[PDB]
């Protein structure tokens, strides 16, 4: 009988009076529209609800637990300690068991969107003046490299966010620290090894990895002739690293792609 | 309610949001609408049911929240439309009057250039990428593509347009005719 | 350094112990009478083992030369409470600090 | 109310206990101030301990200016009436557990009462000076060795006082007599 | 070195200049005093027995003072209702305390704590006579130092419903709807995967605490009774629509309440009887249909959809516990 | 060319076309009324931004801030004057405030503009302690913080001392706290940097802001009795009265109960001494015209000073005090149970009526004794001390008043009452 009465109180304020403050006649008409549907909050909460068994509880509270601090990191400025603790965070739920036994729980909980929100707001700021917190790059980017690694849909998942990883993909090159960790790579488990994403793969950033390493075999890396290379007229790392991207884009099961 | 939309769309952005609240009342105001006197009580209650909605400002609530959009094709448009083919379902003289009188009476120019804008990007077949999707069927029993197979996007959407682009002059509206051009 | 000043005896038999828990009630306040602690607001009593290091020496050296019962008013100095340094946010650095202390429970 | 006055007061909420509301107010649309409350009214009265405010810009008879080589903050006056004023700083100097003195030196040395007697307590500074036609004595933070405040007066100074003062609230017009004891 | 360089914030600065706050103060006699409402209440025997005269005081009665500390005056807390410049400056600085600690940081909530007090935010709810502003940034305050981290981080994971199979779990499966009833929202059984609370006891003479990780600790039984009371007292002062509300106008009576009750609903309080009152408050067929101002329905705007999401919770447990 | 050195005064300095010019400027960014209609307010609006934006992309704001830079290098009106002339020296203050309404109003609204001047942030903070346009400069902090979250990344801890000292030195403005409020969270995030930097800069002295706590509510109560000394009628100047307790609880709800005895003085001859006003935490010894005593400290001016005594405790239950008073060599005492405390008030001032009295917050059952029909003494008075029932004037009623006035417990039937006289008598014929 609640929606009865809510029905009848929400027509008759607006019939009482003209409301100001817009954010009430708007929190107003979004209640009389869910009392009115019904089915629509079923059909938006069926697709995230989840069941798994009465005996693993601990785990995925624990899981639970460490995704709510991920969260309420992520609701905060990025610092030294609030990258330790997205570290520790992230190492927890890498760690939780899980993360293997339910890889569709991490995707109806929104766990890789929840981590590339958090390293977008890393990578913003400057693109080619700061790349300040790599580690806080790098563990986001191996959490992810793994969450699509074990699954098959989450490499579709991961594919969706692939266009915007692909221009800021110039990031954690020139230097041998992270040969895992970097988007470019994380780029290339999203893609790797699948034949209809590698179709799907259409050309609206070919060309830009294209320009990408066009322009690193024209200009070297002012990192390194600042690091005291002799200051060869290019550059043969993220050239390389854009030949790796390229390969697995091409390459996938042993035969090649031939519109790729 | 239309008040509250029009405020939304009038209030100066870079960007039309995705605004759930719009997109959910929309097409309830579009469903709302829709032998000779079966067929002449339903065309009299369609223009009643149209009446019910457009004299407290739908007319302009679309065309405001067309113009707030400057040319980008998302899910608010593609139900603005829809609103507006629900208001202007068979020749209702009257709306097209009242949305040419408020285009003629507000200058905007972010109406017209952005129904340009929307027209430049609707949907083309790419033999691409539909050569492509066969071969992905050839090689693997791949889950077909909701829009169109990614061949044809929004072809629901182009052709809600182009209706509405058709309804806006039905009739013989002329002074409209002249207006478009 | 920190003193006792006796507020109501406590009959002086029992006294804490190493490798025992005191039920303490106190009040703590900075030298200029503005209080900074209690325990009398949140209505729950501070358990603590003596010689385990989890307290203030100011209040654990004090509170081993008390009774049950007995109320105190111990008084520290800086360098046995907090140093130069203080408690961020809360106590100045070089800040001396009074607690009026009773004891309920001795276990 | 006056000397030896007492009354009563009724805002209304009581319509058993008012008498006269139904013989005039009731018919002519007159309602109790308290009709419609529930809860008292908080009843504020006037106070008697004079304590300090600053002074405001638009007070008769009394005017302060602020200058500023050193920084002064002069006096003046326009009134034909006289009387005593008791002047005092805003900011206390707090004294710690070691330090206890007091010095009054004048124009010439430190020759005044013995004023050292301070374990912990809070001194504000202040002088109480007799309002003449012409009043410019003034306080000017100064230095010398220490803190110092000197509080310049002019001619007819013989009445007027400089010291330091703790919390105290009283108005008259007395030399000595001022409240003290010494615990033993 | 100067009088000006002891009483301030830097000493070794040897000019002696003088600051704005340095105004000479008269001894003035414009002031006005408040008088109490509540007294002591000392009755004497009135007997004078033989055996001396007594006195008796029993019932206790508190109150709260701000202590202006360059003034070194003490100041009843109801008396900044008059003064407009200290009832602003202690409103914003109540907002201050709020915003130091509005988001999930407790290292500097368990310094508030103590820097304002444990009890004298519940005073402060309670108390009637309070200037409007000074109860809201109470009210606010009280919110953002114990209940804030937990009601977001409840209100993070509430469009998530990851449920167990237990055998609990399988108890809900008939959701009473036939033989006409249809129950109520919120009343019945969770079984539902949803962040533990714990708090931690502000205490600073340990030194070396573990973490301090969640919060400070706040008794919840005594805030919700209160809450329930003051509730039920605005209401009946509401339904008869008198011209002294609590804080002012009526907003300031009602929004902070309705804030407080509507956040401890969120925080997982107000068991199946305490809710199954809560309800009766409203529902009788009461709350939705006085008077209400705008910030007051736009609070019972989102305690209706909580109420929503409880029951959609409810219903989703309900399909669970059939397909199994 | 009048600033960089001693020149000749055939220098264009335009001070009212100057003035007049950023009059109209300030004007012209003026943002619209908010009674105004939607559709036109959101055209204002627009109309500002493209001016401001226009206005930015000529660099003009650092122009601004060259004209305050090239202003401030001065330090008054007076200073000013002597050497631009008396015109320009009276109308300097009037034109820096015209440039940093200015300033402010060129920014606020956009996001843009606030990224790109933030770096000027050092010398805003720094100029802040100008002392004649710090609202002016708070002013443009405080647009500059609310809108652009980029501004508070370089946000150091000398800034942030640099506003503290300014809330120090300036008094109590509500317009600081709001700027820490916006350092705090600028778009719904927070910056636990500046957060700690505030909670430990801030206030962990306390003499800022305004503390505040929650006392108890404390009473006295005082017999029909006066004591007046001087030459001519006196009574002995010698008094001795008892006190015992039957039930007392040491912490009722939260603190420590308030429970001293003693005597207290009065004002001149007449009856409301001088102390705490009324209604608060005072009692005896909270002032300069009370005595008192509790067990452990002398009360004297709200400050205690502990003495020694056998078995020195609080006024626990079922125990006796003993207060003796001789007026004019010595003082006030106090011997607890029989056995006499080791501190006295010797040297205090006599002026006024004397009488005893008791002070208790909550929790407390007290028994005055005296002799005779009123009582019965729990040991000997001291040689010569007499007692309160015999110092009653002969023919008069004895009863207990709280202390001053009508601090009892009723309804609107209170008598509310003014001023009093000196009893009319606080010699014969020539």
């Amino acid at each position: 009988s609640l929606q009865q009465l809510i029905s009848e109180t929400m027509v008759r304020w607006a019939q009482e009076s003209v409301i100001e403050d817009p954010e009430l006649v708007r929190a107003m008409f979004v209640l009389l529209h869910r009392q009115y549907d019904g089915i629509g909050g079923l059909v938006r909460a069926l697709p995230k609800t989840y069941t798994i068994n009465g005996v693993s509880v601990e785990d995925t509270i624990n899981l639970l637990a460490s995704l709510g601090q991920i969260r309420s990191l992520l609701s905060v400025r990025m610092g030294k300690e609030e990258e330790k603790l997205m570290i520790r965070g992230l190492g927890d739920i890498m760690n939780n068991k899980v993360f293997y036994q339910h890889p569709n729980l991490m995707r109806a909980l929104g766990m890789h969107e929840t981590v590339m929100e958090v390293m977008v707001n890393v990578l913003g700021g400057g693109e080619s003046k700061e790349i300040t917190f790599p580690k806080m790059v790098a563990n986001c980017c191996r959490f992810l490299c793994y969450f699509c690694r074990i699954s098959r849909q989450n490499q579709k998942a991961m594919f969706d966010h692939l266009s915007y990883l692909l221009e800021n993909s110039s990031v954690g090159l020139a230097s041998p620290a992270m040969r895992g960790s970097t988007p470019l790579d994380v780029a290339a488990a999203s893609v790797m090894d699948n034949n209809e994403l590698a179709l799907a793969l259409r050309e609206p950033d070919l060309e830009k990895v294209v320009r990408y390493l066009a322009g690193c075999g024209l200009q070297s890396c002012q990192m390194l002739v600042s690091k005291g290379y002799p200051d060869i007229g290019w550059n043969p790392v993220e050239g390389e690293r854009y030949l790796d991207f390229l390969r697995f884009a091409v390459f996938c099961n042993g035969e090649s792609v031939e519109e790729n | 309610l239309i008040l509250l939309f029009s405020r939304t769309a009038l209030t100066e952005k870079c960007k039309l949001e995705e605004d759930f609240l719009y997109m959910a009342y929309a097409d309830i105001m579009a469903k709302s609408c829709h032998s000779f006197e079966e067929k002449e009580m339903e065309k009299q209650k369609l223009l009643y049911q149209q009446a019910r909605l457009h004299d407290r400002g739908a007319a302009e609530m679309v065309l405001q929240t067309i113009s707030a959009s400057k040319g980008e094709t998302g899910p608010m448009v593609a139900a603005t439309l829809k609103l507006g083919i629900a208001i202007l379902n068979g020749g209702n003289s009257t709306v097209q009057q009242k949305m040419l009188d408020y285009l003629k009476e507000k200058k905007d120019v972010g109406f017209f250039q952005s129904l340009a804008g929307l027209m430049q990007s609707c949907s083309v077949l790419d033999l691409n990428a539909f050569e492509r999707q066969n071969k992905a069927e050839g090689l693997g029993m791949v889950t077909e593509e909701g829009s169109g197979e990614k061949v044809l996007q929004d072809d629901e959407f182009t052709c809600d347009l182009f209706r509405f682009l058709q309804l806006l002059c039905e009739g013989h509206n002329s002074d409209f005719q002249n207006y478009l051009r | 350094g920190v003193e006792i000043e006796t507020i109501s005896p406590g009959d002086g038999r029992t006294f804490p112990k190493k490798g025992q828990t005191c039920v303490v009630h106190y009040t703590g306040m900075l030298q200029n009478g503005k209080k900074f602690d209690s325990s009398r607001d949140r209505n729950k009593p501070f358990k603590f083992r003596i010689g385990k290091q989890e307290v203030i020496k100011g209040f654990e050296e004090g509170a081993a030369q008390m009774s049950l019962g007995q109320r105190a008013k111990l008084t520290c100095t800086p360098d046995v409470a907090y140093g130069a340094t203080g408690h961020p946010g809360v106590i100045p650095p070089n800040a001396t600090l009074i607690f009026d202390v009773e004891l309920l429970n001795l276990e | 109310l006056g000397v030896a006055q007492v009354g009563r007061m009724n805002f209304g909420k009581d319509v058993s206990t008012l008498k006269y509301f139904t013989i005039c107010g009731l018919q002519e649309g007159y309602e109790p101030f308290a009709v419609n409350t529930n809860r008292d009214i908080t009843m504020w009265l006037s106070k008697r301990l004079p304590q300090f405010l600053q002074v405001p810009s638009n007070h008769e008879h009394i005017e302060v200016t602020r200058i500023d080589k050193v920084t002064q903050k002069s006096f003046g006056s326009q009134n034909n009436n006289t009387d005593i004023m008791f002047y005092r700083l805003s900011m206390p100097i707090e004294c710690a557990x070691x330090x206890x003195x007091x010095x009054x030196x004048x124009x010439x040395x430190x020759x005044x009462x013995x004023x050292x007697x301070x374990x912990x307590x809070x001194x504000x500074d202040s002088d109480f000076e007799v309002l003449m036609k012409t009043a410019h004595g003034h306080l000017v933070p100064d230095r010398i060795d220490k803190d110092k405040e000197t509080p310049k007066p002019e001619f007819n100074n013989h009445k007027d006082y400089a010291q330091e003062k703790p919390s105290r609230l009283k108005q008259x017009x007395x030399x000595x007599x001022x409240x003290x004891x010494x615990x033993x | 070195p100067l009088s000006a360089g002891l009483f301030k914030s830097e000493h070794k600065n040897p000019v002696p200049q003088c600051p704005p706050r340095l105004h000479v103060q008269f001894l003035s006699h414009v002031l006005w005093s408040r008088m109490p409402n509540q007294f002591l209440k000392v009755d004497v025997s009135r007997i004078s027995e033989r055996q001396g005269w007594l006195v008796q005081c029993l019932d206790p009665l508190q109150f709260m003072s701000l202590h202006i500390p360059e003034e070194n005056r003490s100041v009843d807390i109801l008396e900044l209702t008059e003064q407009e410049e200290l009832l602003q400056f202690h409103y914003h600085t109540l907002r201050l305390y709020s915003a130091v600690c509005a988001l999930g940081n407790h290292r500097v909530a368990h310094a508030l704590c103590s820097h304002v007090d444990e009890p004298q935010l519940l005073y402060a709810i309670e108390n009637k006579y309070m200037p409007g502003l000074l109860r809201a940034g109470y009210y606010d305050l009280l919110i953002d130092i114990h209940l804030s981290s937990y009601a977001t981080a409840r209100l993070m994971m509430n469009n998530e419903f990851i449920v167990p199979m237990t055998e609990e779990t399988k108890s809900i499966t008939l959701f009473p709807d036939e033989n006409k009833k249809h129950g109520l929202p919120g009343i019945g059984l969770s079984t539902s995967l949803r962040p533990r609370m714990r708090f931690s006891s502000p205490s600073f003479v340990s030194i070396s605490n573990d973490c301090y990780q969640y919060s400070p600790e706040f008794p919840l039984d005594i805030l919700k009774a209160k809450t329930i009371q003051m509730l039920t007292e605005a209401v009946k002062e509401g339904s008869l629509h008198a011209r002294d509300p609590v804080g002012g106008t009526t907003e300031f009576l009602f929004v902070p309440l309705i804030k407080l009750f509507y956040t401890l609903l969120i925080m997982g309080i107000f068991h199946n009887e305490d809710l199954k009152h809560i309800l009766q408050l409203i529902e009788p067929s009461g709350l939705l249909q006085m008077k209400l101002p705008e910030p007051v329905k736009l609070q019972m705007c989102l305690l209706l959809q909580y109420l929503c999401d409880c029951q959609v919770r409810h219903r989703i447990e309900a399909i669970v516990a059939f397909s199994d | 060319a009048l600033s960089k050195k001693v020149k000749l005064p055939t220098i264009d300095l335009p001070i009212e076309s100057v003035s007049l010019s950023l009059q109209d400027l300030i004007g012209y960014f003026h943002p619209p009324d908010e009674h105004l209609e939607h559709e036109d307010k959101q055209n204002r609006l627009r109309a500002l931004k493209n001016r401001q934006n226009l206005f930015q992309e000529e660099g003009m704001i650092n122009l601004v801030l060259e004209c305050i830079d090239r202003l401030h290098v001065y330090s008054s009106a007076a200073h000013f004057a002597d050497v631009a002339g008396r015109e320009a020296g009276e109308s300097w203050k009037s034109i820096l405030n015209s440039l940093y309404e200015l300033l402010a109003a060129l920014i606020r609204g956009n996001r843009k503009n606030c990224a790109q001047f933030s770096g000027s942030l050092d010398w805003l903070i720094s100029r802040l302690e100008r002392l004649e346009a710090s609202s002016g400069i708070l002013e443009v902090l405080h647009c500059v913080l609310v809108e652009s979250p980029e501004a508070l990344n370089i946000i150091k801890e000398g800034h942030i001392k640099s506003i503290i000292s300014l809330l120090d030195k300036h008094g109590r403005n509500h317009k600081v706290l709001d700027v820490l409020c916006s350092l705090c969270v600028c778009h719904g995030v927070a910056v636990r940097s500046n957060q700690h930097l505030i909670c430990d800069n801030l206030l962990p002295g306390r003499d800022l802001l305004l503390q505040t706590r929650l006392v108890n509510h404390v009473s006295s109560m005082r017999p029909n009795i006066f004591l007046g000394v001087s030459e001519g009628s006196a009574q002995y100047k010698k008094w001795y009265y008892e006190l015992m307790v039957d039930h007392t609880e040491p912490f009722v709800t939260a603190e420590a109960t308030h429970l001293r005895v003693g005597w207290a003085s009065t004002e001149g001859y007449s009856p409301y001494p001088g102390g705490g006003e009324e209604w608060g935490g005072n009692g005896v010894g909270d002032d300069l015209f009370s005595y008192g005593f509790d067990g452990l400290h002398l009360w004297s001016g709200c400050i205690a000073r502990t003495v020694s005594s056998p078995n020195q405790h609080l006024l626990r239950t079922d125990d006796v005090i003993s207060c003796c008073l001789d007026l004019s060599a010595p003082s006030i005492s106090f011997r607890i149970n029989g056995q006499p405390v080791q501190g006295m008030f010797e040297n205090f001032n006599i002026d006024g009526l004397f009488f005893p009295v008791v002070s208790f917050s909550a929790g407390i059952k007290v028994r005055f004794l005296l002799g005779g029909r009123h009582g019965e003494f729990k040991f000997l008075p001291p040689p010569g001390y007499a007692a309160c029932y015999e110092a009653v004037l002969p023919k008069e009623k004895l009863k207990v008043e709280h202390s001053r006035e009508y601090k009892q417990e009723r309804t609107y039937t209170r008598d509310l009452l003014g001023p009093t006289v000196s009893l009319t008598q606080a010699v014969p014929v020539d």
